[PDB]
RNA sequence: GGAUGACCCCAGGCGGUAGGGGAGCGUUCCCGAUGCCGAUGAAGGCCGACCCGCGAGGGCGGCUGGAGGUAAGGGAAGUGC
RNA sequence: GUGGAGCCUGGGAGUGAGGGCGCGAGCGAUAACGUCCGCGUCCGAGCGCGGGAACAACCGAGACCGCCAGCUAAGGCCCCC
RNA sequence: CGUGAGGGAAAGGUGAAAAGAACCCCGGGAGGGGAGUGAAAUAGAGCCUGAAACCGUGGGCUUACAAGCAGUCACGGCCCCGAGGGGUUGUGGCGUGCCUAUUGAAGCAUGAGCCGGCGACUCACGGUCGUGGGCGAGCUUAAGCCGUUGAGGCGGAGGC
């Protein structure tokens, strides 16, 4: 049995969320609030949400128990970016691209 | 017992028992033909000078096929000069049957 | 100056190879004496407000 | 058929003595040892050769004035880093190394080589302690 | 094509290729390089070739046995079904697909919905239809004209 | 009527890259890198068939030479003797020989220093 | 040889840039077609270590797809990166 | 002397920057990886193969495909090989 | 965009039907998870198909004494599908990218970041040869006219 939530267009770039997200795959649903409690990084705000949404949604909808679960896999996919140009010297416009992500978060119950 | 028999322009140990590819040989599957010895060994030893005199090996064709394609290909840079060819080298599918000594 | 470049793209394999040392360590966290909510070791408790076994601060 | 593959051998071990042997002419048969091509069954992507020690290095003989003139090179890296040492001078201060470089010559360059090459054991004066190998003694 | 004909960037030192304007063939949204343009397929094919190629093709269903004259068309004044019985009569039961050829008004109104029946006035007879179709019939007065046609 | 590119041009690409699979970074991904790692494959290919033929029978006479020294001759002897002695056995079975077969090796060998 | 390009047999030629010549493959469209294939699944996509072909290619199978496609023989070009 | 010989009529070209080497000269300095002719060759187009450490034109030799068979060529046969 | 004359884009498609997802759950929201609709919801509106470059998660094999146009040939190890095949690659052998231009390029000479799509020998009229047919001291019609409405015929002026 398996819980999940996908948070997508969030205006992240995936490269810095990623780094994230790598910090509780397999960990316990404790341990993982711990760490992004205690992340010095903006991605961890937007982690945080996809992983209690998970959660919820294993206790909720899925019948599987709070104290069991763990972060069985985690994942960020690249949304389509948002084009801004940057303007530079001698009339040159460069374009920034502000980049987005699709947080996935996956939980299981460790059973026993 | 075996023999080192000569098909195809090419030399083989056989013993009896053995399935072996060669040379495509004009016989129809289900035929025995008789290939020729240059050399027997396991208990006893005869040589051949080249071939010995009385002996032959004696194979049942158990088929004709033909081998997996080999892709032969040419390419000389600077000259657009391209050749694909596709290979399947022919061959018969031998039971070695009995080393007639 | 000349306005140096680089001479080819990075390959995949090289790129990842660079970020060989990019992972984040987890944050080191202790538990709190007093209430027992994971926390920084040396910080007062943001959990309730304790340290070196008092209250510091209203949380 | 196809041509026969040895599964792994147990290499033997074997022993030379280099006193008022010909140096190059003593280098080129620990090569072939090395390699393994005494062996019906050589393998050239495997090492499968013998483990050869060698001792009285430091009394391995060499014709014309080679003694004075023949010298062995080291590069450093460095402006300046060329160093020239003589045979003379290198059997005087690391004999071994005399033979160990002719035998190292005459095996392949890659990692094969670098491999057989460890599989040398080289020793100035007449003992060595590889005794647990029972080494085959060889005249050659 | 409807673009301008400025330069669109200068000749040199732009770091780009050379261009001139847009409408050049190798822009997407320019012209096309010897696209189709309006055309006269036909030509003069000799009269005696129509003409021999006329005969020969009622010749070769006539070699087929499946060329049929007729005189008349029994009660065929217009009406489908009407066809429809006396072709089952005249042996066309619509298993082979038949070119009727005649000066009948009355009698092509009668046919020419059936699927397996090409209808034609003799001045219309021509080698495509013949060849397109398995059985050729014909009224007398048809016959009559084709043979002032071959001639 | 007019015949666009379609379907046409994405299967030769495929095509290609599906031969280049197993080949590293852009030499698999890239139909271009793919196309150009290829003409060298098949060269290679043509070139390593032929010397295929020449690297299996540089081994059988490493062998042969091997088996003749235990015997006291070298193979230059051993095949001087077997051609006098009228022996066709060729350097693959020889070879085969030499390593499965010691008792019959041998005897060609006596018959190849009798021959001479 | 057999009569005819049916296939067998013997022999010989077969490196190639500019370039000449020959034979084919595939794309869009027309006749074939008021037909035929098609929701028991069109085209298209993704796989395949299978079959045919020297090759360009063509089959066949599985998955995707969900409404088209189109033979033998011919015709015509916005036809192959 | 039956050869991818020759000759005749016609269709289609491409080429009209060559280069190394050997021999014969001129020019140059009995210089040049020089230059300009002649006879030949090879590379060009044989940057396919063996030898020459490596290397278009030096030596060997003209690659239709396949073979884990045999004989040689130049060059080699102490080890790398 | 340009003072202006003037330049001048991109951008189509849910489904048969909106039945366009009530209500609950996490969230400030966005987003999601259930529930529900539908033949189908990786048809959910950022909607048919959904290639490729490009980014990622998971797994198999592999890699920290090694020298490389990245392959190829050989053998052996491991993993997979079941005298065989597939994947992977340790060691050994061999090995100077493609195109262009050149006497000659791996060339330290041009061009190309990669991928998809667009992208260059045609058409008319005359000519010249060849070729498939028709007629042959003859061959052929043009414009037009009649017919048809994807039907053909007439037309001899004229041309060779
Ligand atoms: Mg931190
Ligand atoms: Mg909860
Ligand atoms: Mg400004
Ligand atoms: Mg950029
Ligand atoms: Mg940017
Ligand atoms: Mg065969
Ligand atoms: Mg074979
Ligand atoms: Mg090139
Ligand atoms: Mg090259
Ligand atoms: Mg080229
Ligand atoms: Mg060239
Ligand atoms: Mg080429
Ligand atoms: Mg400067
Ligand atoms: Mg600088
Ligand atoms: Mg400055
Ligand atoms: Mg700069
Ligand atoms: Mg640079
Ligand atoms: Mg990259
Ligand atoms: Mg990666
Ligand atoms: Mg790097
Ligand atoms: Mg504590
Ligand atoms: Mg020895
Ligand atoms: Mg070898
Ligand atoms: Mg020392
Ligand atoms: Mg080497
Ligand atoms: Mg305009
Ligand atoms: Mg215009
Ligand atoms: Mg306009
Ligand atoms: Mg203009
Ligand atoms: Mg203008
Ligand atoms: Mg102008
Ligand atoms: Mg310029
Ligand atoms: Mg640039
Ligand atoms: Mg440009
Ligand atoms: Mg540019
Ligand atoms: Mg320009
Ligand atoms: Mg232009
Ligand atoms: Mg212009
Ligand atoms: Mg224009
Ligand atoms: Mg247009
Ligand atoms: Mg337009
Ligand atoms: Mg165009
Ligand atoms: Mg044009
Ligand atoms: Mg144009
Ligand atoms: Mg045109
Ligand atoms: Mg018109
Ligand atoms: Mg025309
Ligand atoms: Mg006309
Ligand atoms: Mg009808
Ligand atoms: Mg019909
Ligand atoms: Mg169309
Ligand atoms: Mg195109
Ligand atoms: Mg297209
Ligand atoms: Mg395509
Ligand atoms: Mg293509
Ligand atoms: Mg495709
Ligand atoms: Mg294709
Ligand atoms: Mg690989
Ligand atoms: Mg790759
Ligand atoms: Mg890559
Ligand atoms: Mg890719
Ligand atoms: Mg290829
Ligand atoms: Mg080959
Ligand atoms: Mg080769
Ligand atoms: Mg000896
Ligand atoms: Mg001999
Ligand atoms: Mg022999
Ligand atoms: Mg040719
Ligand atoms: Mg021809
Ligand atoms: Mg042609
Ligand atoms: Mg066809
Ligand atoms: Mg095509
Ligand atoms: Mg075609
Ligand atoms: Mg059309
Ligand atoms: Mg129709
Ligand atoms: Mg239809
Ligand atoms: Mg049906
Ligand atoms: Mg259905
Ligand atoms: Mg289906
Ligand atoms: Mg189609
Ligand atoms: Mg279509
Ligand atoms: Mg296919
Ligand atoms: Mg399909
Ligand atoms: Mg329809
Ligand atoms: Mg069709
Ligand atoms: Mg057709
Ligand atoms: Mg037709
Ligand atoms: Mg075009
Ligand atoms: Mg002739
Ligand atoms: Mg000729
Ligand atoms: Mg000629
Ligand atoms: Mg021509
Ligand atoms: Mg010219
Ligand atoms: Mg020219
Ligand atoms: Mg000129
Ligand atoms: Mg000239
Ligand atoms: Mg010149
Ligand atoms: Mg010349
Ligand atoms: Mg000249
Ligand atoms: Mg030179
Ligand atoms: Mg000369
Ligand atoms: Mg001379
Ligand atoms: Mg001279
Ligand atoms: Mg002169
Ligand atoms: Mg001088
Ligand atoms: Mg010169
Ligand atoms: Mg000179
Ligand atoms: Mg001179
Ligand atoms: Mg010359
Ligand atoms: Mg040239
Ligand atoms: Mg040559
Ligand atoms: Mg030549
Ligand atoms: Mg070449
Ligand atoms: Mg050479
Ligand atoms: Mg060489
Ligand atoms: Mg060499
Ligand atoms: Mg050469
Ligand atoms: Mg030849
Ligand atoms: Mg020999
Ligand atoms: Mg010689
Ligand atoms: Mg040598
Ligand atoms: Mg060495
Ligand atoms: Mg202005
Ligand atoms: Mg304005
Ligand atoms: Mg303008
Ligand atoms: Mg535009
Ligand atoms: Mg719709
Ligand atoms: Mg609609
Ligand atoms: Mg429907
Ligand atoms: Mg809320
Ligand atoms: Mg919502
Ligand atoms: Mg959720
Ligand atoms: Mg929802
Ligand atoms: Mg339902
Ligand atoms: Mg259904
Ligand atoms: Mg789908
Ligand atoms: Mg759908
Ligand atoms: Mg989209
Ligand atoms: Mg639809
Ligand atoms: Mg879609
Ligand atoms: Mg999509
Ligand atoms: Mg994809
Ligand atoms: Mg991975
Ligand atoms: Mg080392
Ligand atoms: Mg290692
Ligand atoms: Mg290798
Ligand atoms: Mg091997
Ligand atoms: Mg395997
Ligand atoms: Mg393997
Ligand atoms: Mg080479
Ligand atoms: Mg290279
Ligand atoms: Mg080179
Ligand atoms: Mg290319
Ligand atoms: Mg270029
Ligand atoms: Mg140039
Ligand atoms: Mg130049
Ligand atoms: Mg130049
Ligand atoms: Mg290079
Ligand atoms: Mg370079
Ligand atoms: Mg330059
Ligand atoms: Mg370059
Ligand atoms: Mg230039
Ligand atoms: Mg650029
Ligand atoms: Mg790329
Ligand atoms: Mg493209
Ligand atoms: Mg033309
Ligand atoms: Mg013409
Ligand atoms: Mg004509
Ligand atoms: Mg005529
Ligand atoms: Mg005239
Ligand atoms: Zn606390």
């Amino acid at each position: 049995m398996e819980a999940k939530a996908i948070a997508r267009y969030v205006r992240i770039s995936p490269r810095k969320v990623r780094l994230v997200v790598d910090l509780i795959r397999g960990k316990s649903l404790e341990e993982a609030r711990n760490i992004l409690r205690y992340t010095n990084k903006r991605g961890a705000y937007f982690v945080a949400k996809v992983l209690e949404s998970a959660a919820a949604n294993a206790v909720n909808n899925h019948d599987m128990l709070e104290d069991r679960l763990y972060v069985k896999a985690a994942y960020v996919d690249e949304g389509p970016a948002l084009k801004r140009v940057l303007p530079r010297a001698r009339g040159r416009a460069d374009i920034i691209k502000k980049r987005t992500s699709h947080i996935t978060v996956i939980l299981g119950e460790k059973h026993g | 017992m075996f023999a080192i028999v000569k098909t195809g322009g090419k030399q083989y140990r056989v013993e009896p028992g053995l399935k072996l590819r060669v040379e495509k040989l004009d016989a129809e599957p289900g035929a025995t033909v008789e290939l020729p010895v240059l050399l027997l060994g396991g208990e006893k030893t005869v040589v051949g000078t080249p071939v010995v005199e009385g002996a032959s090996v004696v194979a049942e064709v158990l088929g004709h096929g033909r081998g997996k394609k080999i892709l032969v290909s040419k390419f000389k840079a600077k000259v657009q000069y391209r050749r694909k060819k596709g290979h399947r080298q022919p061959y018969t599918e031998l039971l070695i049957k009995e080393i007639r000594g | 100056a000349k306005h140096p470049v680089p001479k080819k793209k990075t390959s995949k394999a090289r790129r990842d190879a660079r970020r060989s040392h990019h992972a984040l360590t987890p944050p080191t966290l202790v538990p709190c004496p007093e209430c027992k909510a994971m926390k920084p070791p040396h910080t007062v408790c943001p959990e309730c407000g304790y340290y070196a076994g008092r209250k510091v601060l209203e949380v | 058929m196809k041509t026969y593959v040895p599964k792994q051998v147990e290499p033997r071990w074997v022993l030379i003595d280099a006193e008022g042997k010909t140096l190059g002419r003593l280098a080129t048969k620990i090569a072939t040892l090395l390699r393994g091509k005494h062996r019906p069954d050589w393998t050239p992507n495997v090492a499968m050769g013998d483990f050869v020690v060698v001792v009285n290095a430091d009394k391995i003989r060499v014709t014309g004035k080679k003694l004075e003139q023949k010298i062995y090179t080291r590069y450093s890296g460095y402006p300046g880093g060329l160093k020239k040492i003589p045979l003379e001078k290198m059997l005087a201060t690391h004999p071994e190394r005399v033979l160990e470089h002719a035998v190292k010559g005459m095996l392949p360059k890659g990692p094969l080589g670098r491999r057989l090459f460890k599989r040398l054991k080289v020793y100035a004066g007449p003992d060595h302690p590889h005794q647990a190998q029972r080494p085959e003694k060889l005249e050659v | 094509v409807a673009y301008s004909g400025r330069k669109i960037w200068p000749q040199k030192h732009t770091g780009r290729a050379r261009h001139g304007d847009i409408g050049a063939p190798i822009f997407v949204g320019g012209g096309v390089v010897f696209g189709p343009k309006p055309r006269d397929y036909s030509y003069t094919l000799p009269k005696k070739v129509r003409k021999k190629g006329l005969a020969m093709a009622v010749a070769d269903r006539a070699r087929e046995g499946k060329l049929l004259l007729v005189e008349a068309f029994a009660g065929v004044n217009g009406k489908t079904k009407e066809f429809l019985a006396w072709a089952k009569e005249a042996g066309l039961d619509g298993s082979e697909s038949v070119l009727l050829v005649t000066g009948n008004e009355l009698v092509r109104r009668a046919a020419r919905n059936l699927p397996w029946v090409v209808t034609l006035a003799p001045e219309g007879l021509n080698v495509y239809d013949i060849v397109r179709t398995e059985r050729l019939v014909m009224d007398l007065d048809a016959w009559e004209v084709f043979q002032n046609r071959i001639g | 009527p007019r015949a666009k590119t379609g379907v046409v041009r994405r299967r030769k690409h495929k095509k290609i890259l599906k031969l280049a699979k197993g080949y590293w970074g852009l030499r698999s991904k890239s139909f271009r890198k793919a196309r150009e790692t290829l003409f060298a494959a098949g060269n290679y290919a043509y070139a390593h068939r032929k010397r295929r033929k020449r690297d299996f029978r540089r081994l059988w006479i490493v062998r042969i030479n091997a088996a003749c020294r235990q015997h006291g001759l070298n193979y230059s002897t051993f095949i001087h003797g077997l051609k006098k002695a009228g022996i066709e056995v060729d350097r693959k079975n020889l070879a085969d020989l030499a390593v499965r077969e010691p008792q019959v090796f041998a005897e060609l060998v006596e018959r190849a220093k009798a021959a001479q």
